[PDB]
């Protein structure tokens, strides 16, 4: 499960735990990816470091899969790749559009 | 939509 081998794939622990556990850590761009009850797409739990007083902003995204290489997995309407990790890498290696993009792999 | 609408 290449995903489970990354520094962000959290077991069956829903993003709530990933978020709860991850958000508690407060890792700038801290992310993780777990398999949703609907074992079809991978859910990535990410935490963004916010300056505001309200505290940092952490968010998760369910990786959307497709039937076109590499546009297979995507957690955005254009970010589709045959590799969540790559896409994970893309979620940071490229401008991105989600909470300070993927930064730290806080695999729950 | 529910899951942090990427």
């Amino acid at each position: 499960n290449n995903l489970e081998t990354y520094e962000w794939y959290n077991k069956s622990i829903s993003r709530d735990k990933a978020e709860k556990l991850l958000l508690d850590t407060g890792k700038e761009g801290a992310f993780m990816v777990r398999d949703s009850r609907t074992p079809g797409t991978y859910t990535v739990s990410v935490f963004t470091k916010a300056i505001i007083s309200e505290n940092p902003c952490i968010k998760h995204y369910h990786i959307k899969e497709t039937n076109d290489s590499p546009k297979r997995y995507y957690v955005a309407e254009k970010y589709v790749f045959d590799s969540i990790p790559l896409l994970i890498q893309y979620h940071q290696y490229n401008g991105g559009g989600l909470v300070t993009r993927l930064r730290y792999p806080v695999c729950g | 939509a529910d899951y942090e609408p990427p």
